């Protein structure tokens, strides 16, 4: 875990996910944006329904990849994500890190679509109101047919996904199209003997193999 | 323009001539530059300098080619919207002898290249009977 | 074994109704215009819609019911019109006499009327699924992909205007073919609220 | 590589509409003849004036509409009349059983007829456009190629008088096969004044 | 440039065009008409739109191919047109000299066609009167689809055109029908500093590789 | 003369100047900045004394290279300087294109040395008091000991040099100190009979082989 001037020096790096078995490869211009960007740390507590990013509006203001995004016009890249979330050994919970190709979501109780200001949050991301059926009216018991990890605090602290070029088309535009959509849905909630726990979860996603078009 | 309106998606490189017909001993300075969809057209000739240009000196040479690069046309559409620009700004004055007229003009030409392509034939909206039976 | 059962190309190929629409015959301006989607019936749409990509061609089959308010022989034309082409607005139109559109001429008598419209997409597959907005500001429309649009079916009755008037309705068949699916997705658990969207009530 | 699809072969082998006509049934004296050209319709004539000569062989498809003013089941003849025959004037006329006429005998309830014309002129090629004059002093007209010359395709129904009184409509669509082409010309801006000669209005 | 007991003794006698690629042999009755016939010279002026001349009625009254057109019945012939415009250094314009195949005009504003004195000019042809269109519907725009050159006075002040022979059939009435219609239209105007400025251009037409037929 | 993005498409391209007989290369981060970087036009008429750059303080907010200097905070590059100057034949005068490495520059008569606002001008540049002693007490006319060109218009319209770097450090502050100083200084002053004679004079400045430290 050690891209560009960024680097996580974290101890317990466990297995990755490959999503869909695939790496990211370049399509056969190209140190600058392949970096690791951690994030805001957000806090799992007790009554926590679950936060999601959407990628690459998760890193479309920051740093020489939101340059890019907002100078070019056609984008290309896989996204390295790091999700880790440091407790004791007196917290308990677990969460699913599940990382959705394409993941359009539904609005709640309206036959209104979701806005523009509903769907790109950008670093800060969003928060799931309905969990259970993914903001999308499908299930988060099958949400594992995604490229996907647990962290059960029990366990393990962190997971890593590795997420390929994921579209129909060979680029795409980043400010209109969300290709990837990180997910960390507590399946067990978050517990010790003080109510008030407050575990904290840190993303680091470092966008992999950016290429790009039309300056 | 035509041929590409009776199909739907097009595809490929243009390229743009530019020549110059003004006296023989007209000088001066143009600045061609080119514009990627998405990205604004310059209004200066100082915006236009730190983009995709070209100085012409059309002192004596009195033609340039602009090559276009590789678009993919209808994939740009939310009705097509923006596939980019080529602007020209003064970079000189018209240097012109006292004999020759001192308006010259420009004349542009454009051509596509080997790797255009076109697909999905429609027709053309371009065309809409006096005097069989 | 037995996995060939299962395979998405036997999942998906069946020729589903994906549109039935009556019209009536007198002096959609009285004849059939279906935007060719797959979200119309929900049987349908949930099972296309446990995948994130897909790739097929269609098989359009084109079934016409005729019933009078004695049935005659009538001529429909069913033209297939692709996204960057003119869809007729009147039954009399200049459109139904497009050099470019694939148009169809059959009978009530015959068997029914069917083709194969191609992989129309820009893309190299079709989103089912699209996490962006169609246009280049804030006022697009979220969850509609421009590269995805089939075309529209136009379907008329060539013949001029007779003395009994009738009803038509047009049953329309797609069979997938040629299936390629990419990436699934968990199945739907709530009732659909929209054609336009994944909203859910609950 | 997509070549293929700009092939001219393709660009111009569309069956198009090239002649809709109506005629009556009563005691163009009730019957249906059109001189075969390409003129007819501005989509079809600003295709094939993208070029200066054009060599094509003709698939003339015609379909027939019956609407009386309980459809009856009808004999048509379609008798195409080469550029030196003599064509009908009347409905029963005795050009109608020209033996060296290629007559074609078909039916409202079959499928439409369809036959292909050869390629028909004495040169090796149709001029569409023609800078000169078709007759040998000045009183000839200008544009016009005397060797070009199609052809007529006259319609008419075979039966004899009947009791109700029906209209016929005759859709006649062209397809040119085997299409080679020659000097390429600039599209027309303008719209077309008439349909014998390159008038322009502004 | 020197056919027969003709000759151009010109100077900058730079690129030619075969129209098409094709360079006019016989056809497998052939010195005599093979020589240049050089037309009067017009005056090209700020205000001139263009003029053309079609062939062979620019040639049906000269010499011995307007006596061999008027004596026998079907030609066959190229045309190798060079058209020179002898300007000084001080003056600017560009020329289209184009040769069009089967140049059928049209009229303006009405619905009856051309007459015989609308098109068989002669020597003298014609003139445009609407030279965008190229009096005929079309474009002036697109005309560089013809058999063409260009005579930017800046760069170069003469053109030559070599014609085959343009019919769908293989010998023609020389009387009749018209094959080549050489234009030559101004599309930027002539300037120098005294508005009477009256630079002329030069047309000369060698009928290349005639045959005849029918005495 | 086609670097980067940018091209010069000239048509003398006459002899260029290595200044001291020394090419560009790199120091043994690095097609950005490596591209030409056309000025705004100067009018040298009658009454001109000459005109001065800087460099880089010329191209310090200018483009990938102004950026590269306000963000990082060491440089190491050469430059390629093309002035170029056109006119008539009906022109003369003589400039002489002079490349002054660390041209330190005094003021006239007064013993106050010159401020921030007198030397750092920018894209701009500035213009010669007293060309005659160079603005520095010396001379213009043993100013041929610099790299230097001519453009006698009568002669030749344009002038290259290859600046390579000049410094006793091997990098250096561009924001604090100026390397080599392109002045261009009418020997010989302009004339045509018209006194308004008005000939535009074009500076392109090429950074060649930039290298850059502390981001």
């Amino acid at each position: 875990l050690k891209l560009g001037n960024s680097a996580i020096v974290t101890q317990e790096a466990a297995n990755y996910c490959c999503a869909y078995g695939e790496w990211p490869n370049y399509l056969p211009t190209q140190t600058a944006t392949d970096r690791f960007y951690t994030l805001k740390s957000v806090k799992w507590e007790t009554g926590s329904t679950g936060w999601w990013w959407k990628l690459p509006d998760a890193l479309n203001n920051i740093g020489m990849f939101g340059q890019n995004v907002q100078h070019h016009y056609l984008y290309r890249s896989g996204f390295l994500i790091h999700v880790q979330c440091n407790a004791t050994k007196f917290h308990q919970g677990a969460l699913l890190v599940v990382a959705i190709p394409e993941h359009q979501r539904g609005a709640h109780n309206t036959n209104t679509s979701p806005g523009f200001d509903d769907i790109m949050k950008g670093e800060e991301g969003g928060t799931f109101n309905h969990p259970y059926v993914l903001d999308d009216g499908t299930s988060l018991a099958c949400a594992t047919i995604f490229p996907h990890q647990w962290i059960n605090l029990r366990t393990n602290n962190s997971a890593t996904i590795v997420l390929p070029w994921m579209n129909a088309a060979p680029m795409d535009f980043p400010l209109r199209h969300n290709q990837w959509t990180l997910a960390i849905i507590p399946v067990v909630p978050l517990g010790t003997r003080t109510t008030s726990s407050m575990v904290p979860i840190t993303v680091s996603i470092a966008p992999m193999c950016c290429e790009f078009n039309g300056l | 323009g035509n041929i590409s309106r009776y199909y739907t998606h097009w595809s490929g490189s243009l390229e743009m001539t530019f020549m110059f017909c003004g006296s023989f001993m007209a000088a001066g300075k143009l600045i061609l530059c080119y514009t990627p969809p998405g990205g604004s057209c310059p209004t200066t000739r100082e915006t236009a300098m730190l983009g995709t240009h070209i100085v012409w000196d059309f002192g004596l040479q009195s033609s340039v080619t602009l090559i276009i690069p590789w678009i993919s046309g209808s994939h740009y559409r939310m009705t097509n919207a923006n596939v980019g620009y080529v602007t020209c700004f003064m970079q000189t004055n018209l240097i012109v002898p006292s004999e020759s007229s001192d308006t010259c003009s420009l004349i542009g030409f454009i051509a596509a290249k080997d790797d255009f392509s076109l697909r999905l034939m429609r027709d053309s909206p371009d065309i809409g009977l006096h005097a069989a039976y | 074994h037995g996995v060939s059962e299962t395979l998405v190309e036997n999942f998906l190929s069946r020729a589903a109704l994906v549109s039935k629409r009556s019209f009536e015959y007198k002096d959609d301006k009285n004849f059939f215009k279906w935007t060719i989607n797959t979200r119309s019936f929900v049987q349908l749409r949930r099972k296309l819609e446990l995948f994130t990509y897909l790739r097929f061609d269609a098989e359009i089959t084109i079934l016409t019911t005729v019933a009078v308010n004695g049935l005659p022989d009538l001529t429909l034309q069913a033209m297939f019109v692709p996204t960057g082409a003119l869809t007729p607005e009147k039954q009399d139109s200049f459109h139904w006499q497009s050099g470019s559109n694939a148009s169809v001429f059959f009978k009530i008598s015959d068997p029914p009327a069917r083709i194969t419209i191609p992989f129309m997409c820009i893309n190299s597959a079709y989103s089912v699924f699209y996490d962006g907005f169609a246009g280049f500001e804030k006022n697009g429309l979220y969850g509609i992909n421009p590269a995805d649009t089939i075309g529209n079916l136009c379907v008329r009755i060539v013949n001029e205007h007779q003395p009994v008037g009738f009803t038509v309705t047009v049953r329309v068949y797609m069979k997938p073919k040629h299936i390629k699916a990419w990436a699934p997705r968990p199945p739907r658990t709530l009732p659909y609220m929209s054609i336009a969207n994944a909203n859910y009530k609950g």
